[PDB]
């Protein structure tokens, strides 16, 4: 997070001024890596 | 060297240091970040109150070393404030250090501490020639 | 060793200065001298309030307005006050140095100007081991 | 091989611990600092209020089992307040350890916790001879 | 070889000791017992206040013992209370035993006496593994 306080924000808004400030809420970045079997070779066959 | 001081009231804005061997000696730094509008521009303002307090004992009269003679201790408060913008911090440093040289040439080397202020004492600006 | 200002108002109490090229920058110095009854003794206490003021314009909007579109100036002001018994001036000078060190070690050499307090910043007292 | 706990709520004055496995038990320690005049001389006074709470329901009437957990919880609180001048910690610690075996004589060896008094008990002061 | 105390004042609840050589030092103990009823259970509640107070002289200024210079005295008070049911007293001692080492680590071993709170102090709980 990168919070910023706008000084006397309440006093300015009471006076009527409009106040805008950049913000960045806390995030959550994740990656799943799922193992997968690979059929490297398959040739013989049988009948059922 | 000099005795390091440990924090007493650790806060996001206020940190107060005191000498463990002498709790009277304190140095607290109070800081305040703000987003300030002055004109057609947004600036952040950082204010730092830097105050150091020493409870110095009264001066020993004349030249007796003696021993167990206690005299009441008097306070010695030295408080500074800083006002400016973070984007101007680099140029604020120059003003801070030239403020130091202005003060010491007037107070440290000078005799303004005694109460005698000198109009002719030469002092120097911030920006170079 | 840069351009020196010259005084504008000389008085027994307050003396202000200003750079002739730019009257904006000033260096005020006011003194309040009192008598303090510490204990079975009288001492003189002086409150030397020193102010440095300079108007600095806001940084340019990434060089898209530039030519004579001058934005207002901020308030780069540093106020410092010193109080103490004139009889303990010499030791008060000593703590003035360690006051510089403590301020510089966290602000000049640190990022206190940005505003992040440093709990582990090394701060020492005037006294010596 | 006890079960250590970690702090759960910290403040410049109040720090609270609690065992993660059993959140009921806490060791909450508070500290209050003041400075006072006694012999027209400054002594820094420190007050440490240490609290340990525990909730362990087990009267256990004789030897039943199974559905005998319906018994209500009861509170056990043990609180310690330590006060004194910071300048005398070295000799104040001797008072603490003397206070330890002193109450242990009444509490640990004796049966004062049941509600009894033993005027014949051996109570000794910190001062030696 | 510590000097022992013997009772001064006897009361149904409060018993106090004092040293014959120095009457300033005292150690008191006041007990309070209540009848406590909960669901299908009877509890014997006992609250024992244990106050040990000394009247220690103020620290003599360093570098001198000389002819007696009478420093004033200050009160170093250590007080504890034990609250709980009577039946589980035997296993309450361990919690009191834990409260000993828990405080000793924070205060006696550490520097919390000066007012230095250590959130990293290694403190454990009554229950073991």
């Amino acid at each position: 997070r990168r919070p910023v306080s706008n000084g006397n924000f309440q006093q300015r808004v009471k006076a009527g001024d409009i106040v805008v400030a950049p913000y960045t809420s806390d995030g959550k970045i994740t990656v799943k890596l799922v193992a997968g079997q690979k059929d490297i070779s398959s040739t013989p066959d049988y009948d059922y | 060297a000099n005795k390091p001081m440990q924090p007493i009231t650790s806060t996001a804005n206020k940190i107060v240091w005191s000498d463990p061997t002498r709790l009277s000696t304190t140095f607290s730094a109070s800081l305040l970040r703000q987003r300030v509008k002055v004109g057609i521009a947004e600036l952040n303002n950082v204010s730092g109150q830097y105050v150091s307090v020493y409870k110095r004992p009264a001066p020993k009269p004349e030249g007796c070393a003696d021993a167990c003679v206690i005299m009441p201790n008097e306070n010695q408060s030295i408080r500074t404030v800083i006002s400016g913008s973070a984007e101007n911090l680099a140029t604020l440093k120059a003003e801070w250090e030239t403020h130091k040289r202005n003060v010491d040439t007037l107070f440290a080397s000078g005799n303004a501490g005694l109460g005698f202020l000198d109009p002719t004492a030469a002092i120097v600006s911030s920006d170079t020639t």
